[PDB]
Formats: structure tokens, C-alpha cells, sequence
DNA sequence: TCGAGAATCCCGGTGCCGAGGCCGCTCAATTGGTCGTAGACAGCTCTAGCACCGCTTAAACGCACGTACGCGCTGTCCCCCGCGTTTTAACCGCCAAGGGGATTACTCCCTAGTCTCCAGGCACGTGTCAGATATATACATCCGA
DNA sequence: TCGGATGTATATATCTGACACGTGCCTGGAGACTAGGGAGTAATCCCCTTGGCGGTTAAAACGCGGGGGACAGCGCGTACGTGCGTTTAAGCGGTGCTAGAGCTGTCTACGACCAATTGAGCGGCCTCGGCACCGGGATTCTCGA
């Protein structure tokens, strides 16, 4: 018989992995391409820098783990293990950002 | 079409440094939208200081100065 | 005995222009004192960064109009950035 | 002979003054030299946020039946509108109290 | 014996005090407090009249802002009553601890 | 002195708040809070007084106090 | 005959320097004149606050067996700490990481 | 070609100072000199609108020491200001 | 409470590229005088902040009852997690072209600083009308039979 | 569904004090002039950004099975809302004293500015050891009978 992992096992194996590194966790040109495609509708033709790139790649990174530290605590309060859009809202909302 | 780029596992990836256990299927679609809201209104403010400045290039000073603006201080790139 | 000055015979100039049968209290004419003052001081502010971030030794025109740019939110920047410039031209004309 | 005064006000065709603008921008230790055609730039969109207000407080002071402007009327405006909420969010107005509103969830069944 | 139902002062209360701008503490009390915190940084202070009102002001839109977050925390929680767990987290989420 | 802080007058700014029914245990809280914004913004304002060199604090101290931690008050000189 | 130079610095007991302070608070248009002293008590509070954070960090370093320091050892040492923490409240720095932390409801039994 | 200036000479030395055997990075070093001017900036704009409202002209020790005050926390501001008053005296003993 | 399995930790060796020290040199910081104003100190005038006493009444306090809301326990089902297989595109290395950022001269128009002269805006006093306040309806909303 | 009870909106009359407006005056803004350097424009150089091509392979996408967590429902009990009777202290008015804020006049020390002079800090080279990677074995945590 093979063998199979409790659910839950690893999602806390990972959550131990990635608190302990501090590397990038998205793709590089696709992150590239989203920024360069939002850039057209203010101004066309435009360069970039190589390090402006990812220092707004390392902004985004860490505003979204700021929003999903909180939406934890959402979640917890409404005596839940599972975040959900509406705890995502509550938070932002918290905040003053809506 | 370039914000599916964003995939399911890299928002997997964030929430788990996030300290997330159990994520629902409706996540993934507002997390693209809040990423796309704060991209706009920090690129924004880096073109008007491109455009001030007379360039065509858009420099690691404007996105440190645009991000300053919105209290979002950040060290290590000038 | 030294002498204060505010804004209020302009605030009042203004306010008979679009309501010609309205007044206004003492509280609410210290309130729009105090909007006028922190408005000024936040664009002058944005200005000043501006020439100091270029290299610059004058605050002109180019930098009051960034400065709102980056400052007001959607059409009151525009329609602000049209009154200025109608009124910089006006002053030039003559 | 010296030809008649003339404001500067007035040759830009504005009700706020340009002079004494041009002396708190000299006197604020914002630059080293200051131009021209800063101080009207800076005055017309001062008088052109003032107007704005003015305007919808008015309307608000003449919805309940005033003839007056008091700091309720100044903060319904200000709070009623979507731009200058944004741009006033972190602003307390002395006075003015805060908007009606009650959760749908509380009213009675 | 003419007994109103649970919850319906509560609403009318809710309604009458939205539609004032009046201040809602003992201005004596309140003028005690600030001396006696005050009096810890540096003694044989004096104050202006209208310094004590805008601490008042300042004070009370706190406290009114910080309940309107305490409510949709509550309301979160499939509840109509607030919790100090609730001002708690409202507090956690704004920054302030 | 904190004690002169009322249960009727809690009640008032809750229901202000927009509020409907409220627990027993508020209220200690509530002073609790009260208390230590008080002393964040008296402290500021005191240090204001005495790089003057007074002896009387004034609501232009006071206001810019409130104004160095993000809550600006319109309406007291400025 | 004109005497051996000697730096501020060196008359301050000092490292960070002081003249380089005195002329960036010229050109900075903070006020129109500057006194003699001021230059000085502002590089002694750089100093110290540099020295506190090197220290932390150094110390964060020798802990997981390295000589050089990273940002990951900074942002170890402004975190652990109260103070620190307090006064670097709202900044990112680059290629730091978070602290390991995790709720005790998502333990197991 | 133009060359620019940094804290790094500085840095290093107070760093031989409290840790005579440890090294340091260039990235650990660019965030340092990140920290020094946001710090720098933060205390001269304090003390510029002190002198501003107390309507003088002229930035002093005085202005640092209450700018120091108001900006560093709990321990922190004794001890800053504990070693400015020292560097100040022995600057002014020679 | 024990065995099997999968994952993480420890350790010895190789190899390379980045931290750390040295040299020339040029530009910014130091030293020595001179000058004019900003600020420090004393004296005086008068605002306003503090302390007290009597009284009227509106708010605070305390108690009793009951109803509705909070919270625990059960059961169902469906959705999200773990794992194996196939597919796709990210990443690295290397070539090639040219758009544009950056620096150096040259020249001129705009802004700072003075001096004279006058009108705009501030302090002050005065009269009347908008709004506050009391009383009497009239009407809308809740509650139990 | 409806009558009884209670709270709230509306109208009329009457007072009162704050707002809107003259009036005198004084200082700050405008008109006219001069001088010097900040910035606008043209030319040149070389760096760094963009585009293409191929190979390897790690990550992404898809399908299946099952277990546990979310959610609705029911029941019990006690905590908070509402109303009434007694007590306390805030608000208002008026007296009275002096501490300290605010202004004015003298005078002197300190900061700005300019001209010689020299050494500290930056850019450009080299070079060796701290760390990154690989492979092998040891220990630990999880899961089912």
C-alpha cells in the first residue's frame, strides 16, 4: 500500500520553509511583461531600468504577504482555519485603502 | 492578458510566508485584482517623475521617490 | 499691538460670486483658513522636493503644475491645471 | 511722472492676491529664487478649490432651509463627495459631527 | 405597564445622536483628567481655555472611529453585541499594537 | 479621575459609533485606550511649552501635536 | 606661519565627519543660518544609532556561523527588537524575509 | 566623470570598533547608507519648523536636541542625548 | 506503543569570485581676518487664568424583572489537499545594433536688491435681523389582543 | 387588523446678540532701474537596453480519490436592556487677585564671506579565503497495525 500524508502535513512543512528563506517567489518575465503592459496607457515608447524592475517586484512581494498576515487574522476570528474574499475585504477595508 | 502570469502556485508561495494552513478557490482572482491596483497607482506616479525630469527612461530613483510618497520607504536600491 | 491677517475678505469675494444671498459663521471661516493653509503648504512642499531632486535653484510654473499633478486627485487635477494655465496666460497677454 | 498702480491680482483677472503669495513663497526657505508665474499659478488653484467647497456647502445650507454656513454644513459637502473625501481623509473638522448610517443586519426584522 | 421591545431605544438613541454635533463628556471631569496626566511631565503648568477643548475634539473622533471599526469586526463574527477581543483586533489591524 | 469617565457617557459615543448592544467589560477598556492617547499627544504638546520656554500650553501647541502623528484638527488656528 | 591643520572631527572625538554635515545643512534650505555646534551633536547621534545597529547585527551574524554580515542578519536585528522596531516601523528592506512565526490554533493535537 | 560620495568609510570604521573580527556586504552597506540619510532628513526638517515657529533664523544645538526628542523613543533619546552634550562640551573645551 | 518510510541534518572536500587592501591625485575642507546684524537681557503694562461661594436642576446611580441572544453539540456533504503523469516555457549563454543618457562651451535674458510713493487691508464701533426657545397641536410608529 | 399610548414634526410668537458694514490710518506692495549668473541650446561620446537563437530541464497543468472542515439546526441558561425612585455634583452667575505673556530699547558676540593652502577620500587594480555546491551517511518525525 502506498504511502500518503495527513492533509495539513505539508502546508506546515512549507510555511516552515518559506518563513526560513528570502528569495523571490514570482517569475521574472512575466512580472516583466504585466509591468511593461501597464506602463502603455500613461505614456508610449517607454525604457526601463534593470533595477527598477525589481525593485517594484520587491515592493509587491512584500505588500502581499502584509495582506495575507492580516487576512489570517480575519480568518481565525471568525473561528475559521480557511481565508476567504470577504476576510481579504474586512481587511482592507480596516486599513483605509476602500 | 499578462495578469495570468500571476499563477495559482506563486499566490500559493506568498500565502504560505504569509502563514496561511487552507486557502478557498476564490482567492486567486481578488489577489490579482488588489495586485493590479497597487502596480497602477505606484507606476503612475513614476511616469510623472520621468516626464518632469524630461527622459525617456524610467530610473530605480523615480519608483524609490514614488514609493516614498505613499509611505512605503524602501532601502537597499539608492 | 501687532495685527493678524487671514484670508477671509477673499474667501468672501468668493462665496458672492456663487451664492449672492448666503453667509457664513466665524467657525466656518476659521475652517476654510485652515484648508487654505495646509493646502498651500503640501503643494509648496512637493515643489520644493522637485527642484531639489533635478538640480534645480528656481521654483517655477513646470513645478507648481507636477506638483498638483502628483497631489490632486482625478478631474480637480485637471480642471486646476486648466485654471492655472489660463490664468498664467492671461497675466502674460498684457 | 509714474503711471497709475495696477495689482497683479487684477491683470490676472483673480480675487486672491498674488503678493503676498510671492512673499510667503520668498519668505518659507522653499528654494533660492522663485519665478514669475508661480505665485498666480498657485492662486488660481487655491481660489479654485475654495469655489468648490463653497459651492456644495452652500447647496447643503440651502437643502434644510439656512441662510447661514456652519461647520455641518462644510463637513455634509465635504463627506458626500468621492474626490475631496480622498483628498481631506485624514482631516477633523471641528463641529461637524459624522454622516447617518446604520448596518442592514441591526434593523428590526 | 407600557414596555418597549429590547433593541428599540437602542435605534432611536442611534438615531438622535447621528443627527447632533454636540459634545458628549463632563467638561469638568475631563479638564481634571488632562491636569493629572499632565502633571507628570512637568508640574506648575497652566493652560488656555481653548487648548483643553480641541484635546476634547481630538479625543472624542478617535473614539468614535475607533467603535465604528469595532462594529464591522462584530458583525464579521455573525454577532450584534462587541467584545473587548474586538476592539483588540481592530487596534492589531490598524497598527496601533 | 479616570473613573469620572462614565458608563452613560461610553454609551453615548458608542451609540455615536452606530452601535447596538455592548458587553459588560467594555468600559475598562475603553478608559484603558483613553488613557494612552491622552499621554501620546500631552507629551508632545509639553515639549512644544517648553522648548518656548512658558509656562502655558496653547492650542497652537496642541495642534501641532496632533499634526506630527497623522491627525490633523481644522477649526483652532493654523 | 600657518599652524598643522586638525580636523572637527578630531576635536570632537569622533568618526562620522563633520564639515560634510555643516555643508549639507547649508544647501539643504532648512533655515538661512546654521550655528556651530549643531553639526557636531547631529553627527554624534548618527554615530550612536549606527553603532547600536551594527552591534545587533554583528551579534545575529555569529549566531548561524558566518563572519560577514547580510540583510538578512539587519532585518533579524531590527526585528527581535522593541525600539528599533518602533522607529523602522514602516520600511522594507531588500532581501530580508519575515520572522518565523505561527499561529497555535493551526498546530495539531 | 563625475564621482559621488557615500558613508561607507564611516560605517567601517564604527564597525571595526564593536565587532574587530566581522565583515559586511555591499548590499548590507547600501542599506546602511539608505538608513543614515532617512535619518538625517527626518531630524533636519524637525528642527527646521521648530525655527520656523519659535520665528527665529538660525538652527542650534537647541533645535537638534528637542528635534532628538520628539522623533527617537524611550531609551534611545537619553542616550543620543547623552552623547551629543559630551561631544559637544569636548569640541568646546579646545 | 513499536517498525517502515520519507525528510531533514551533519560533514568532508573542491573551486571560484567578491571583499579588502594599496596608489595616484584633485577638489573640498581648514586657517586667518573683517563686518554687520540677530539675539540676549532688562524694564514695564495689562490680559487672562485661577480660586471661591450659593443655588437650581438635570444627570448619575442603584435595583428588579424578563427575554432574547450567545454558545455548546450533532449530523451531512462537498470541496480542497496530496500524489502521479504529461506538457510548456522559463532560464542561461552568446551576438549585434543603436537609442539615448551624460558632459562641455557659449551666451543672454530673467531675477535680486534699492528707493520712493501711495492705496489695500486691519482694528474698532454700531444697528438690526436671523435664529434660538417656549407652547400647542397634528400625525406617525409601536404593541398586544 | 386595529385601538391605545407615546414620541416627533410643524406652526406661531417673542427676544437677543453676532454679523455685516462704515471709518481712519499705516505699512507693505508697485513702479523704475541696475547687474550678474542660472539655465537653455548645440555638439559629441560611449554605455546599457532591446531583440534574436538554441538547448536543458524544472515548474506548471491536469486528473483522481477521500477525509475533514464548513454550515445548518436545536436546545438551554444567564447577561444585558428597559423603567422607576433616590442622590449627587455639574453649570451658571458674579467677585477678586496676581502670574506671566507681550512689547520695546541697547549692545555685543557670532556667523557669513573671501583668499591661500594642503591632505583626505574616490576611482582604478589585483589577489586570496569565505562561502556555495556535491555526495554520503545519520538521526528524527510521521503513520498504521
Amino acid at each position: 500500500k502506498p504511502h500518503r500524508y495527513r492533509p495539513g502535513t505539508v502546508a506546515l512543512r512549507e510555511i516552515r520553509r518559506y518563513q526560513k528563506s528570502t528569495e523571490l517567489l514570482i517569475r521574472k518575465l512575466p512580472f516583466q511583461r504585466l509591468v511593461r503592459e501597464i506602463a502603455q496607457d500613461f505614456k508610449t515608447d517607454l525604457r526601463f531600468q534593470s533595477s527598477a524592475v525589481m525593485a517594484l517586484q520587491e515592493a509587491s512581494e512584500a505588500y502581499l504577504v502584509g495582506l495575507f498576515e492580516d487576512t489570517n487574522l480575519c480568518a481565525i476570528h471568525a473561528k475559521r482555519v480557511t481565508i476567504m474574499p470577504k476576510d481579504i475585504q474586512l481587511a482592507r477595508r480596516i486599513r483605509g485603502e476602500r | 492578458d499578462n495578469i495570468q502570469g500571476i499563477t495559482k502556485p506563486a499566490i500559493r508561495r506568498l500565502a504560505r510566508r504569509g502563514g496561511v494552513k487552507r486557502i478557498s478557490g476564490l482567492i486567486y482572482e481578488e489577489t490579482r485584482g488588489v495586485l493590479k491596483v497597487f502596480l497602477e497607482n505606484v507606476i503612475r506616479d513614476a511616469v510623472t517623475y520621468t516626464e518632469h525630469a524630461k527622459r525617456k527612461t524610467v530610473t530605480a530613483m523615480d519608483v524609490v521617490y514614488a514609493l516614498k510618497r505613499q509611505g512605503r520607504t524602501l532601502y537597499g536600491f539608492g | 499691538r501687532s495685527r493678524k491677517e487671514s484670508y477671509s475678505v477673499y474667501v468672501y469675494k468668493v462665496l458672492k460670486q456663487v451664492h449672492p444671498d448666503t453667509g457664513i459663521s466665524s467657525k466656518a471661516m476659521g475652517i476654510m483658513n485652515s484648508f487654505v493653509n495646509d493646502i498651500f503648504e503640501r503643494i509648496a512642499g512637493e515643489a520644493s522636493r522637485l527642484a531639489h531632486y533635478n538640480k534645480r535653484s528656481t521654483i517655477t510654473s513646470r513645478e507648481i503644475q507636477t506638483a498638483v499633478r502628483l497631489l490632486l486627485p482625478g478631474e480637480l487635477a485637471k480642471h486646476a491645471v486648466s485654471e492655472g494655465t489660463k490664468a498664467v496666460t492671461k497675466y502674460t497677454s498684457s | 511722472a509714474r503711471a497709475k498702480a495696477k495689482t497683479r491680482s487684477s491683470r490676472a483677472g483673480l480675487q486672491f492676491p498674488v503678493g503676498r503669495v510671492h512673499r510667503l513663497l520668498r519668505k518659507g526657505n522653499y528654494a533660492e529664487r522663485v519665478g514669475a508665474g508661480a505665485p498666480v499659478y498657485l492662486a488660481a488653484v487655491l481660489e479654485y478649490l475654495t469655489a468648490e467647497i463653497l459651492e456644495l456647502a452652500g447647496n447643503a445650507a440651502r437643502d434644510n432651509k439656512k441662510t447661514r454656513i456652519i461647520p455641518r454644513h462644510l463637513q455634509l459637502a465635504i463627506r458626500n463627495d468621492e474626490e475631496l473625501n480622498k483628498l481631506l481623509g485624514k482631516v477633523t473638522i471641528a463641529q461637524g459631527g459624522v454622516l447617518p448610517n446604520i448596518q442592514a443586519v441591526l434593523l428590526p426584522k
